[PDB]
């Protein structure tokens, strides 16, 4: 028999298998720190993997999870979970309430409490699968009390070779007990990446030999006939990059030579207290943290409140985190002392998923898959559901989004839905009340509104083409099981006002090409509402010279669409929001500038905003017990004052449609944080152009996110099927 | 990449010394194992001392166990051999070896050699 | 026989040749494209290369000379002459006096014309030699009416192997025809840098079989028992850098839709009239240069007139060379339009021949090279004087200096010496004057000079510790054949003074680490110099209230060695050179800022600078003749302005000797231009920190070019050797 | 590395086409030759035009000499194959071929093919 690779592309419609593989085992090879970059770059020098790309599905990258190491990587693919979610946060960490540490080399490694969620064997085993584990994270542990039928302890001594004719040997055992699910692992490109830097001949021998070991693995699979029966899923884990000695960074120099503290280096830093477990949360991270802001110029790294990071990062929830963190620049590490770190000259990776050179692998062949195909960007996190879909399996709960990933199976086995709302809408109905003063002196040169009843009043083509021009893709639903919300409508914006809460949910417009903004004054004027009940927050007067709190404005009044001046009806008092001081310039220098300049260059944007709140930095939306004790209090009045702020763009792909006839979405979104001073991005003696772009642009997130914070569900009304809208929301911006 | 050795030199019988052995092209940490080989006249090629600089375990010769002590600096790349209570017999040239990994099968067993340094003891 | 890589390296001490060879042949063998890096990075996978770099003379780069293309390169090799100077300025270039344009696809490629200078070829047959070349640039063209012995003309269809077996049927032709020097030459790996770009698989394979060539002709060599014998010089004529579509630059965005222009695209862009030879002349080329003067912030492009360019480049005296010409930043280039160029997406070079990426190979190896050495950076127009040092030849007159490269010699042949002083240095003695008035009125701190005769008239110590504290290596040497200067000397600065031009031509000092700079106000306050006869331009009446000239300080009266005030015999008369306005901003920030920080840096600085005279942009100091007639005219008086100024840096290159007992030398030389404005750097709303230490960055320069340009000797009182002294001259500085 | 072939159709005799190959991946003005393929059932292989893209000199086939006219464009990595007074026989569909140098002897004469386009002609 020939070798494999010499075959021509063929094409596998329907698997033939023996006796006892009705549903068509899967197997899951992984390379450890072989990056996308080398298949772009020496596809050429390798044969085996570049036939499998070209016979089956590919993506160009695969994001990995934060932070870009082994075990958070290697275990969030089989249980689904983010790393703050299953435990196993990093290769080093240490738990208080255990008073332990874990660790490659000690012998905590094997210790059940580390590992949480539930990994996919254990689902095989629940649902009447067998599997057999050859040299996986995780596998040689006993967790929920349940082992994998066959498996190895981890030993590094082991040749290759011998690792695939095992599994062979396993795929030839009688069907009584044959398995129905492996895995198999190497521990190369990565040792070579580490020993000699991504770029060498060293690491192109090694590839080569990689690739040769495939080439046995994919021969042994022709010559048992089974070459069109299984599922290859070619995996990676994370990427590679080159440190050098020159870019460290060192805390003696700002901290002194205290002897106290404890850091974890690498590009991705951390600092604990030593004194532990007793001084573990007593400790004043504060002062540490204010300690180093930006002692110099342009410096490459930026302390960070584990509860401040950006939201897509997903590094908050569990308590083995230490309270402080550090950010740092490509190609930059951290460490408090050069006695205390490894070596500086040699290749290093556990930077931000999002760096170029972070990005991991994803190769599927087998019955299962697309011929020829080319896939977008995706999460290794969602893997799990399509190997679900793979074995006939129910999944557990995770956090990949079900039928997301649906385009790359042949026949899809799970059909999503959009999910449904919990009670209709209420209506805040008009009231007569008596005409109050609120106190504002603000330009006569705004028009006041002389009859609330009058222009409020519409008919039903005024409603009709309102809901037309400013709700395109339909009104955001609400999936809060106990919420009262009423939908209030305008002449250019829509809003959702929530009667718990005192405060807009959401507002929706449109900016047109053509639009234009003024730029004339508009402070303490609030016009009253007569459809909601007044409240003392709605006056001027409890913002009139305050140096704590603040209000502003969903729905920016310096957009006018039929007049040069400025917008009366939006300074009513139904929409407006609590803001610090400091916020309010990143607010106005948006809705100034980068408004105009998205509408001008992509032909209009339709806007979605709005105020989320999450205090437990978990990533969910509190429920209204939880919210009702949080909330300040000052003048003797009480408010619940917001956390972050989220801002959603959306218009056409193509720049020649208006986005109230598109055909394919582009979308944008933002969650941004609410804070008192301006002290992340270190605003000294710079113009005010820059740090609000980079403000910006560093917290991005996706549509999923922005979901889950607000409990919100947006275009419900396209026409394109559900796995299209769902496969659209996951995607992350680019730049 | 290269191994090179300092310490060496000419001691009375009793005498105290610390070779070290400095690493460069690669890296200590990810090595398989670290090890000092030494030569006499009349003798073979002979192990006394290795190291796996990760997990910190060592392997010692019968000739040399309870006077021998070997560590690693992973921090400088670096391997110590300390010897004290020095023998007659003791004399030899040394080098520093770095093993390879048996995960491919053709492959020698040691990688690189050291320069070797040249130790004398006398009266 | 086995293969000649699998010898062990070995040592040649003396060779052994049959009949014939008393003289070794040498070898030229040309690798079009193998930049340095490539043998940086991906030695591992080339064996034969590797053992002949580690068995022989060696070089980490070799810079090539501008513009960096492929005749340029390979015709200065053989000529040593620079493009100036030898005729080929470029691949495409146009001669008026001709009215011809010189081509690679065309049939002017064969005009013996277009070729000066003198190659090697006809050295060796003027000197009884004989030579055969196979493909080298100008071979098959009959220069001053000599072809080789034995040529070929060009033919890409011709194999490699083919070509290497031609060289060896030659080897063994008999003694009495048989050549002593020999050239082959090969197209890749610049093709496939050129399809493929730097960095693919491509190149990778190109490079392998170009190693398999060279391995091919080494066994080749052995099996005829010439392997140690022959002399072999593995050469290379640049790099190579990735081009992307995105990095254009186009004139038509500025210069609008004209078309009476055209421009030779490329990273080494130039502008000339479309009529031509009758407009070549009489073409507005200024006002075009100040139509592109940064247009735009941060462009990557900056218009140069042929005659400001750096004085590193040598690219002016040439009538080919347009008047206009484009400096380009690294990775761009430029073009007029879209239409009128090649592909943008593929490899190019081209650049700066001081970029990274644009440096050559050359290895060594045979009888006449040092065994497993390593060279500093060296010029390939110095690789001919080396060549005739290993064939007995005298060579004829280039820009390479003789011994400079005289270390990488088994036994030397050449043994170089110092210049000789022309004429004895004249004395200005002192002479009764009476006092005159210079009309100045200055700040009444400084303390004046109250007797000329008593403060200058010293006891032979006082002499003897001056010259040992001002100048440590001996005075600068003048070569000039007609010129009369004295020697004046002060408390801690040294002066030559030159009676015919009235200007000082040097002035020496040292600079201590513990030295102080003051700051107060000195302007308008001038002192007159009883030892030289008074001079009109020597007045503060011709300086007072002009916007055309002014007046500057070699020394710097900002430094006093012994008080925390001024010095004052600084501010003398015989210490003054004419300056422009603009210049003074430079001149003033280097002295105020940048020499402290060097002093503080590197433990003290001896300093020596002055000006250079230089109106025919040819790179050699102008006669008195010349001189004489290029004098301005301005308020009835006449003065002549400088052209540059140089200053040159010496220390230690261990900090922690003071510069009065260096071991070993350390030097830095600036060759600055002294323009009416800063319109090169482009100043606008831009602090001085940086502009004015980018200047001096691009401008820096060797030690041999301030000799040719001045006709002044460095550096005359050293013990080491002339041929070390040589060697440190033609270093030119790296950061 | 891709060629992509366009302006086929279908056209009476007598009619005018402009066939044109665009490529990608690698660079036309260093390439040995360009070159066109038709083949038409019952025949084989047959070269009816190639160009050289650096020097411009053009090989034409007997049966189409003086009917074919070859050029290349540079700056858009593309070439044109214009071909007027088409003939009954001469319906076929056509590749755009890349030749490979001759520097190595153990080289296939040609190196890439387009995908290819089909052309008829009827009355
Ligand atoms: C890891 O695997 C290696 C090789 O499989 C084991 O080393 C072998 O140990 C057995 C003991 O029964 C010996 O007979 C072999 O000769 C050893 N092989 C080699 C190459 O040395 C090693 O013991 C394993 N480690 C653990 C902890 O089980
Ligand atoms: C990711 O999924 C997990 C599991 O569905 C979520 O964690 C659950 O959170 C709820 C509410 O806090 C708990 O009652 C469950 O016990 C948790 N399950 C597990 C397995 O820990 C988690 O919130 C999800 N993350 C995001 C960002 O949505
Ligand atoms: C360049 O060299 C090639 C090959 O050496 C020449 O092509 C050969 O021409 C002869 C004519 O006598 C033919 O017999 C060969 O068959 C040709 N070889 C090939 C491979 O085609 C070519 O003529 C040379 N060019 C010039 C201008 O002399
Ligand atoms: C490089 O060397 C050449 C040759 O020695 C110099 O060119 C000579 O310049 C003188 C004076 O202008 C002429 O009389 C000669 O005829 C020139 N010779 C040639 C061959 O052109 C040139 O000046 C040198 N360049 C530098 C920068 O020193
Ligand atoms: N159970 C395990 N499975 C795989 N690798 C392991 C295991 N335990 C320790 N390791 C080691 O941990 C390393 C992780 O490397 P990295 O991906 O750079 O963090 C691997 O290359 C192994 O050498
Ligand atoms: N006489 C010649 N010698 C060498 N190459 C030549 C000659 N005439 C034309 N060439 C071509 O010019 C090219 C120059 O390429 P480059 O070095 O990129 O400028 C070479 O690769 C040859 O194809
Ligand atoms: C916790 O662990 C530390 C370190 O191992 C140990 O010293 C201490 O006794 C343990 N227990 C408590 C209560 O701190
Ligand atoms: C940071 O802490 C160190 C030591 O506690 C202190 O010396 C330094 O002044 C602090 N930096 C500040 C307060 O900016
Ligand atoms: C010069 O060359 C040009 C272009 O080839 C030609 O038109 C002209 O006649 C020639 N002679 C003169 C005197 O311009
Ligand atoms: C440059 O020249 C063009 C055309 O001659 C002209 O339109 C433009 O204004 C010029 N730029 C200047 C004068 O800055
Ligand atoms: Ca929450
Ligand atoms: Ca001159
Ligand atoms: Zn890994
Ligand atoms: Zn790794
Ligand atoms: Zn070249
Ligand atoms: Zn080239």
């Amino acid at each position: 028999e020939k070798s494999w690779v010499e075959e021509p592309c063929e094409s596998i419609n329907e698997p033939q298998c023996p006796a006892g593989f009705e549903t068509p085992p899967t197997l899951l090879f992984s390379l450890d720190g072989f990056r996308a970059e080398y298949l772009h770059t020496w596809g050429g020098l390798l044969p085996v993997i570049s036939k499998l790309k070209k016979c089956g599905t590919y993506t160009k990258n695969m994001r990995p999870v934060y932070p870009t190491k082994a075990f958070p990587n290697h275990y969030s693919i089989v249980t689904g979970l983010y790393p703050e979610s299953h435990g196993i946060i990093d290769n080093k960490m240490y738990d208080p309430k255990m008073n332990a540490s874990f660790s490659l080399k000690s012998k905590e490694k094997f210790n059940p409490e580390w590992y949480k969620g539930e990994p996919i064997w254990v689902t095989a085993k629940y649902q009447g699968l067998k599997s057999g584990t050859f040299f996986w994270p995780g596998s040689d542990v006993e967790i929920n009390g349940i082992f994998p039928d066959i498996y190895k302890m981890y030993n590094g001594s082991v040749p290759f070779e011998e690792r695939i004719l095992a599994v062979l040997q396993w795929l030839q055992l009688p069907k009584d007990e044959r398995p129905h699910f492996y895995t198999l692992y190497l521990e190369e490109p990565d040792s070579s990446g580490h020993s000699y830097g991504p770029v060498s001949s060293e690491v192109i021998k090694a590839l080569q030999r990689v690739d040769g070991m495939v080439g046995m693995l994919m021969d042994g699979l022709k010559e048992l006939n089974l070459h069109r029966c299984l599922n290859l899923i070619l995996i990676s884990d994370h990427g590679m990059e080159q440190g050098s000695c020159k870019k460290y960074i060192y805390l003696n120099k700002y901290l002194g030579d205290v002897k106290n503290i404890k850091v974890i280096y690498g590009p991705a830093a951390r600092l604990r207290p030593s004194d532990v477990p007793d001084k573990y949360y007593s400790f004043n991270y504060e002062g540490i943290a204010r300690n180093l802001s930006c002692r110099e110029p342009n410096q490459h790294f930026k302390p960070y409140l584990k509860h401040f990071l950006p939201k897509r990062l997903h590094f908050a929830k569990s308590d083995r985190i230490e309270p402080l963190t550090f950010y740092l620049d490509p190609q930059w590490q951290l460490a408090l002392n050069p006695s205390e770190r490894k070596y500086c000259g040699s290749g290093f990776h556990g930077s931000d998923n999002v760096f170029s050179n972070m990005q991991a692998l994803f190769v599927g062949y087998g019955p299962g898959f697309k011929h020829g195909i080319e896939a977008d960007t995706f999460e290794n996190i969602e893997v799990y559901n399509l190997m679900c879909d793979l074995l006939n399996l129910t999944p557990a709960p995770n956090n990949g989004t079900h039928g997301s990933l649906n385009h790359l199976l042949k026949n899809p086995v799970y059909t999503p839905k959009h999910p449904k709302e919990v009670h209709p809408l209420v209506q805040c109905p008009f009231t007569r009340n008596p005409r109050d003063n609120l106190g504002c002196s603000c330009n006569p040169s705004i028009l006041p509104i002389e009859d609330f009843q009058t222009q409020f009043n519409l008919t039903v083509a005024e409603e009709k083409i309102i809901k037309h021009e400013t709700l395109p893709y339909g009104r955001p639903r609400v999936l809060q099981k106990e919420n009262t919300i009423c939908l209030l409508s305008q002449h250019q914006f829509m809003s959702g006002y929530s009667q718990d809460i005192l405060m807009p949910l959401w507002t929706s417009y449109t900016v047109d090409r053509n639009d234009s903004f003024s730029t004339e004054d508009f402070s303490n004027c609030l016009y009253q509402d007569f459809r909601i009940p007044l409240s003392p927050v709605h006056k001027c007067s409890f913002y009139k010279n305050n140096t704590k709190v603040s209000y502003g404005f969903l729905s920016p009044p310096q957009l006018n669409k039929n007049s040069s001046g400025i917008y009366s009806e939006a300074l009513l008092t139904t929409n407006i929001v609590p803001m610090y001081q400091s916020f309010q310039v990143i607010w106005r220098y948006f809705h100034d500038t980068l408004l105009r300049k998205y509408a001008e260059e992509r032909n209009g944007v339709n806007v979605v905003s709005g105020p989320v709140f999450d205090f437990d930095y978990d990533g969910r939306c509190d429920s209204l017990e939880n919210l009702r004790q949080k909330r300040r209090v000052i003048r003797n009045q009480e408010i619940l004052i917001p956390t972050h702020f989220f801002i959603v763009l959306t218009s056409c792909k193509d720049t020649s449609q208006t986005p109230l006839h598109c055909e394919n979405l582009d979308t944008l979104a933002f969650i941004l944080p609410h804070r008192t001073d301006n002290s992340e991005s270190c605003v000294h003696g710079k113009h005010d152009s820059s740090w609000v772009e980079e403000l910006l642009m560093l917290h991005r997130a996706r549509i999923t996110d922005v979901e889950h914070i607000t409990g919100l569900s947006f275009y419900q009304q396209r026409k394109e099927p559900v796995s299209d809208i769902l496969k659209l929301k996951t995607h992350l911006p680019t730049f | 990449v290269q191994l090179v050795e300092s310490g060496g030199g000419l001691v009375q019988p009793g005498g105290s010394l610390r070779l070290s052995c400095a690493a460069s092209g690669f890296d200590i940490y990810y090595s398989y194992y670290i090890g000092w080989v030494r030569r006499a006249p009349g003798k073979g090629e002979e192990l006394v001392a290795r190291i796996s600089p990760s997990y910190g375990s060592t392997s010692y010769a019968d000739s040399v166990k309870g006077r021998f002590t070997i560590s690693a600096d992973i921090s400088k790349n670096t391997a110590y051999l300390q010897m004290n209570s020095l023998r007659v017999e003791d004399t030899a040239v040394y080098y520093c070896a770095r093993f390879a990994y048996p995960w491919y099968v053709a492959d020698d067993a040691l990688d690189y050699w050291g320069q070797g340094t040249l130790v004398t003891v006398s009266s």
